[PDB]
């Protein structure tokens, strides 16, 4: 029988937790409401409700463009991370050039295959995914599997489906997911688990739960699966503090809170409020009951022949010399249109659709760094952490000696004469010389 | 580029010379049976050079041979070739030259199609799908475009995000900014026509009836009837989202998008001049053969392009009832987007799209104008006949109508839009104007439908009353002269001031949530305004009203389940509050209330690390001029309470889990802790009552610290600066990773330390700076601090401040490079000390804080630091822009560095190194040729650079001295 956090069961604690996130909850759902509502769905009338598509499309717009630029200030295709030598050690290791050089090169291939990690397993894709839901709900988790076959991404949960415990500090105590999966579909061993009791149809979908807690007597998490109350038997394992293969992040940190907060919370008024104009302004034009025009040239093409009275009859002109005001006429038209540009500019300002010293260094600099920073603290150094311990424990890179070999990020910016030769320059030409005429 | 010198050329852009690269080429070729497939690693800069520039002949064919021999053999051993997307890459060799290997090409597509090779980590995989994504593969698109077309049609459909729906592969977010380049089809269509055109066809109608069937598009999607001949109807899948695709304006597919741009541009480019009777038979084709109207709307786009060549497609549009629905839809959105809008080949081409001529009009406008207008190839024959066309359309909708007891108001609308265009029931009226004659077409309208309309209307202008108030409020808060157009609210107060009454009776007589939500927030920044811009005209009782309501908004982030939101009108009011305490003496304990309990506020707004404590602050700073006594009580105060303003939170929590929001936790505070707040409020708080700072937060001590004026003289601020100082480098300084400060917070001091001390007397710097002088490191803060330093000089001009703040922490330097750069983090305080790290202009002649003395800082530098690289690197970087001024002794200090150490020659640089000194050589050249010619000592140090630049392999430094010489 288990001990301390586990004592009750995966699902006591999923149930006794599940409490205190419906308010994040609703916050998210009313941020991917007025943005692209399939990010975090929740309406139960599917039989009468879209995932509702609004008149704005700029809150879809910002957001993407947002995560687009977080993702170039982390994880860029250049050197983002250092293997770090304890100066200490360093002052042993210079005995010999050789060794010196064998083993910065024997860092160099760590470092190659870390990178070579990242893109040969694609994870940039959900590193972008997980960027989207920071911004939509300002949480999520991560967890990255044990290498199996050729090709091992990451798997991401929202948080619909998790729970997570933190003290005054921080510290996460315990982590719970909620997993379903139908019946049929399970692995042998585990379809065998289940003869006793309610009879399974083929489709039923099986509530799993997933248990992870901190130990006293060991510096470790502990892990078990959980279905009906009874453990899955050989699902059971141990991670050190250090490197435990779950990876919970939050957009913006608070102290005595499990979870973190959404960006655009602060702006879902003006959301609410630019939409409410632009259906106003579509009705405008549906309802009006006359149409006016102007003819350009001065009139030299003699319209009297309409005010004679022929329908029969024609002037002599063209759609190159012909107007109409079929929107601009109605007389709030002007008043929520200008509205509508206040509003459009706080936005697009804020989703970042934009003396010597360069002012870019506050709002492409020092407005990102922190973020940048933050999740180089909660999202990339665990992450590497990680890799750096699964590549050892598949023997994939040596076991270097752990007082001198140490990862850190290198936030900033790269070098610039490889940038214009390519962007600039040869990429520009690439194009030119494609799209000339045949 | 006109001039045709490589010392004034704006770029050097090279190309290959003589016979050497075709004999070394095909002498690599013939023997690679002897060399072996694993050796010749050594060729693949001289075939990628050569495929760069020259794309036919012979050299070209062995060139790309060889790469793609290289290519297999890392495929059969399974050795890793890093995909990083690089011009220089061996993929692109292979690509370049396309043209000349095309039976090979053609093997390596079959083997693809026939083994299904379409996962990752499978034969060929980063080469297909470049031939699918990259611009450098239109010779394959040219070449064998059969094969291209299939290929698509393997990579792009998964058989059964809103791409799930579609049945699409996540690999789709490559084509995201979506544009009618993002693929091979705008060329495909120019290759072979027919067979890309039935390719279109056939991937729409299997994605849109993937997302119909979805859960995604159950109650958004509709079917419709579409008329095609006599008794001959099809059906089709319609939504708002699926018509506007080829426009971007909805939140659909980047590809499918990408697809119907391509398409709509390829017929508005090369049909510009066509027979009608070949324009009409192919629009006809596409609306007989699809399954998805965003088909038809791309259709519909080419006869409102081309109007007077398509009538007998328009004929067609007209008798579908729906499509002009949807078009008005589309009208709508397009008159808005381009505001929204306002990778740069394709956004280039999404602005000049939304100046497209055609995107003004819309069906309705069409219907019309063929009624009336008559261009020059058309008799007037011809122009009866299309009336009688178009009226037996008409008669044929107006039988169709219903009884009128059962109409909806979709049924209004569209006798509305059969209004619009029936031109047997319109009267004509016409003006003279300064642009032309404006013409008013009138319709004889039916009595039940005029009153429909006219209460819409009505109802409307209810709606947007006070939106012009709302405008004038918000321009004049934004001080955008905007404003001056208004001259119904500008010298107009009072008037202002009833409609705000009326406002405030309306939020109160249980105001809903559609009017609140518009209107919730005008008497605000109504009342501001006026206190802080017309107060002298105001009388007492407009002046007592707008005090009242200023106060009950400040009042409002003080009650439990307050949220911030960036109008919600508090900021406004709490910005008047200066007015208020100078005017009313009465008001002043509930002022110093309301900022004292609004200072204890931590929440953090936006993403650049600020809180909500900022707006207090504000006002604080503009009372200290008249109020010292009181202000500095504030200060003293927030000192004193908020330490225990945290326990009591933390109690209060605690007890509502032992039987948080039922509880006012101000109420609270304010009866526990009267006899302190007393002393607040009668100013009786010295920094004698204050503790010892060893143990408060540095969260708190920063609070206090953007209090203080950066100017000021006082004896208790000076003394109190002195020990939040101390303070924080202890911290900042060390190498335990449990005393690490955060980096928002890092930020917030270092500036605001920096203005403290470039404000002070000369002979008072030495003591600022001096916790940082002795406890000096290779810390990364010591980076930060040089960073902010250069910044506020940047904006104050200090000169011999800044100067003697910079000769102070030389020998410091000095002393850290003598152990290596690697260390720690020495090389950025390298780097910041020397001004290399800082986002300077592009242009720049020199720097206001530069002057021909200082010339000797550089003269130590270089005497002093020249073995670490990051010496060098610093001095080239800045004698290329902001330290240009100095560029003839530029010369010889670098010139110096290289001649004493050796060792250079042999480590290893940081980037760009040698792409600088390459412009600094060449730049000084073109300006000095006479003097270096004719003076031996210029040319000696000039070649030192030279030679350098020849060892590591610089062809700009190889001909820079087939000149000189």
């Amino acid at each position: 029988k288990r001990e301390g956090f586990a004592e009750n069961g995966a699902k006591a604690v999923y149930d006794a937790l599940k409490n205190d996130r419906n308010s994040y909850e609703t916050r998210a759902e009313n941020c991917a409401k007025y943005t692209i509502p399939s990010l975090f769905p929740k309406d139960s009338d599917n039989a009468s409700t879209d995932y509702t598509t609004p008149w704005q499309a700029v809150g879809a717009r910002g957001l993407n463009n947002l995560a687009s630029k977080l993702m170039l200030a982390l994880f860029p295709m250049q050197t983002w991370m250092k293997l770090t030598i304890s100066e200490f050690e360093a002052k042993q290791l210079v005995a010999q050039p050789a060794e010196l050089a064998k083993v910065e090169e024997g860092l160099s291939m760590v470092e190659r295959i870390l990178m070579n990690y990242i893109e040969s397993n694609s994870y940039r894709v959900t590193l972008f995914e997980t960027l989207k839901q920071l911004v939509v709900a300002g949480n999520a988790l991560l967890y990255i599997p044990e290498p199996e076959g050729a090709y091992n991404p990451m798997k991401l949960y929202r948080l619909s489906s998790y729970v997570v415990q933190r003290d005054a500090f921080g510290t996460v105590l315990q982590i719970v997911t909620l997993d379903k999966t139908a019946y049929a579909a399970l692995p042998e061993d585990v379809r065998n688990a289940m003869d006793s009791g309610q009879e399974h149809k083929g489709d039923e979908m099986i509530d799993v739960y997933t248990h992870i807690y901190l130990d006293e007597e060991s510096g470790e998490y502990l892990k078990y699966e959980e279905i009906d109350g009874v453990e899955v038997d050989g699902t059971d394992a141990s991670y050190p503090v250090d490197a435990c293969p779950y990876i919970p992040v939050r957009m913006v940190r608070i102290d005595g809170e499990s979870y973190g907060r959404s960006y655009c919370e602060e702006y879902l008024g003006d959301l609410r409020s630019l939409e409410n104009l632009q259906e106003a302004i579509v009705k405008m034009s549906m309802i009006s009951a006359k149409v006016i025009g102007l003819v350009n040239p001065a009139g030299i093409t003699q319209v009297r022949r309409l005010t004679k009275a022929q329908t029969g009859d024609f002037v002599s002109g063209r759609p190159e010399d012909i107007s109409f005001l079929q929107l601009e006429k109605a007389a709030d038209f002007s008043v929520a249109k200008a509205v509508s540009e206040q509003i459009e500019g706080r936005l697009s300002y804020a989703f970042m659709l934009n003396e010597e010293i360069r002012y870019v260094a506050s709002e492409l600099e020092d407005t990102l760094g922190g973020v940048y920073s933050i999740l180089s603290q909660e999202l990339q150094l665990p992450m590497v952490r990680v890799l750096l311990k699964q590549l050892q424990a598949t023997n994939q890179i040596p076991e270097l000696p752990k007082e001198a070999v140490e990862p850190t990020i290198s936030t900033g910016m790269e070098a610039l004469g490889r940038g214009q030769d390519l962007d600039k320059l040869e990429r520009c030409i690439a194009a030119w010389s494609a799209l000339a005429p045949m | 580029v006109s001039n045709s010198d490589l010392l004034s050329i704006k770029y050097v852009l090279t190309k290959p010379k003589g016979t050497g690269w075709q004999s070394v080429i095909q002498f690599i070729y013939e023997n690679l049976d002897e060399i072996g497939i694993r050796n010749i690693n050594f060729i693949l800069p001289v075939i990628q050079e050569w495929n760069q520039r020259n794309k036919v002949g012979e050299t070209t064919r062995l060139s790309s041979l060889i790469a793609l021999k290289y290519y297999q053999w890392t495929i059969d051993e399974d050795v890793y070739l890093s995909g990083r997307d690089n011009e220089k890459n061996i993929l692109h060799t292979i690509l370049h030259g396309a043209a000349m290997i095309k039976p090979e090409m053609e093997e390596v597509l079959v083997k693809v199609l026939k083994n299904r090779w379409k996962e990752h980590g499978t034969p060929y995989f980063d080469l297909m799908t470049l031939i699918l994504t990259d611009l450098d593969s239109y010779p394959v698109w040219a070449s064998l475009p059969e094969y291209v077309l299939q290929l698509a049609d393997l990579f792009w459909y998964r058989p059964l995000d809103i791409e799930d729906e579609f049945g699409l592969f996540r690999s789709h977010h490559d084509y995201y900014p979506e544009s009618p380049y993002q693929t091979p089809i705008y060329w495909l269509l120019q290759s072979q026509f027919k067979k890309t055109i039935d390719f279109i066809l056939d991937f729409t109608n299997k994605t849109t009836i993937c997302f119909a069937h979805s859960h995604f598009a159950k109650n958004e999607i509709e079917e419709v009837d579409v008329f095609i001949e006599e008794g001959k109807f099809i059906k089709q899948y319609i939504c708002n989202r699926l018509w506007c695709s080829y426009r971007g304006t909805q939140v659909s597919t980047y590809l499918l998008s990408s697809i119907h741009m391509a398409l709509e541009k390829f017929f508005l480019e090369n049909f510009k001049n066509a027979d009608s009777k070949v324009l009409e038979s192919w629009l006809l084709f596409l609306l007989r053969n699809t399954k998805s109207a965003s088909i038809s709307a791309v259709v519909t786009s080419i006869v409102l392009a081309f109007p007077e060549k398509t009538f007998n497609v328009a004929k067609v549009l007209f008798q579908t009832k729906d499509f002009f629905r949807f078009d008005m839809n589309r009208m709508v959105l397009d008159r808005t987007h381009k505001s929204s809008l306002i990778n740069s080949l394709h956004e280039e081409d999404r602005i000049k799209a939304c100046d497209d001529v055609h995107r003004n009009t819309y069906l309705e406008n069409l219907a019309l104008h063929y009624q009336i207008f008559r261009s020059e190839n058309v008799t007037e024959k011809d122009a009866i006949e299309r009336q009688q066309v178009l009226w037996d359309i008409f008669d044929k909708y107006y039988n169709q109508l219903p009884d009128e007891a059962q109409e909806t108001e979709a049924d209004k609308t569209w006798r509305l839009c059969l209004a619009r265009m029936d031109r047997r029931k319109m009267k004509i009226t016409t003006k003279e104007k300064d642009e032309g004659i404006e013409i008013s077409f009138n319709p004889e309208i039916d009595p039940k439908l005029k009153q429909y309309s006219e209460e819409a209307i009505k109802k409307n202008s209810e709606h947007m009353k006070y939106v012009t108030l709302k405008l004038w409020a918000s321009y004049k808060r934004e001080k955008d002269e905007r404003y001056k157009n208004y001259g119904m609210y500008e010298d107009n107060p009072q008037i202002a001031l009833q409609e705000t009454k009326e406002i405030i009776k309306k939020l109160n007589e249980e105001g809903g949530e559609d009017f609140r939500l518009l209107n919730g927030n005008i008497p605000a920044d109504v009342c501001s305004v006026l206190l802080l811009d017309y107060f002298n005209q105001l009388n007492n009782e407009e002046r007592e009203y707008c005090k009242d309501i200023v106060l009950a908004y400040s009042k409002l982030p003080l009650k439990e389940g307050y949220n911030y939101q960036v109008q919600d009108g508090t900021t406004s009011a709490i910005s008047a509050l200066p007015v208020i305490y100078h005017n009313y003496p009465m008001e002043r304990e509930t002022i110093k209330t309301i900022l004292l309990l609004t200072l204890f506020n931590d929440h953090s707004i936006g993403m650049a690390g600020g809180r909500y404590s900022v707006f207090p602050s504000m006002v604080i700073h503009k009372l200290w001029l008249d109020y010292f006594d009181d202000m500095q009580s504030l200060l003293f105060g927030f000192l004193i309470l908020k330490p225990k303003y945290v326990i009591l939170s933390r109690k209060i929590i605690h007890e509502s889990y032992r039987q948080i929001k039922k509880i006012n936790i101000n109420k609270v505070f304010l009866n526990n802790y009267k006899h302190c707040i007393s002393n607040v409020i009668d100013n009786k708080i010295s920094i004698d009552d204050l503790g010892s700072m060893d143990k408060v937060d540095l969260h708190i001590l920063n609070t206090a610290f953007q209090l203080i004026p950066v100017d000021t003289v006082n004896i208790e601020h000076k003394k109190l600066v002195s020990l939040i100082v101390k303070r924080f480098s202890t911290s900042l300084l060390s190498s335990v990773r449990e005393d690490r400060v955060d980096y928002a917070l890092r930020q917030s001091f270092l500036e605001r330390f920096a203005y403290f001390t470039l404000h002070a007397p000369v002979s008072d710097i030495p003591d600022y700076i001096k916790p940082f002088l002795d406890g000096f490191n290779g810390s990364e803060p010591i980076s930060e601090l040089f960073k902010k330093f250069i910044l506020v000089e940047d904006r104050l001009n200090t000169y011999a401040k800044f100067w003697k703040v910079w000769d102070l922490f030389f020998d410091k330097v000095v002393t850290l490079c003598k152990d290596g750069d690697r260390y720690w983090y020495v090389d950025k305080i390298i780097k910041s000390y020397l001004f290399a790290e800082s986002p300077w202009k592009e242009n720049s002649n020199g720097w206001h804080t530069f002057k021909d003395s200082n010339s000797q800082f550089f003269c130590d530098v270089s005497r002093t630091m020249g073995h670490c690289p990051s010496t060098l690197y610093s001095l080239a970087k800045s004698l290329n822009n902001i330290a240009s001024c100095y560029l003839n002794q530029g010369i010889t200090w670098l010139s110096e560095i290289l001649s004493v150490n050796k060792k250079l020659w042999e480590k290893k640089l940081e980037n760009d190194t040698v792409y600088y000194l390459e412009c600094l050589v060449r730049r000084y050249i073109n300006n000095e040729r006479e003097r270096i010619r004719r003076t031996k000592q210029l040319k000696q140090e000039v070649l030192v650079i030279l030679d350098f630049l020849v060892e590591k392999g610089s062809v700009v430094g190889y001909m820079s001295r087939e000149n000189i010489l």
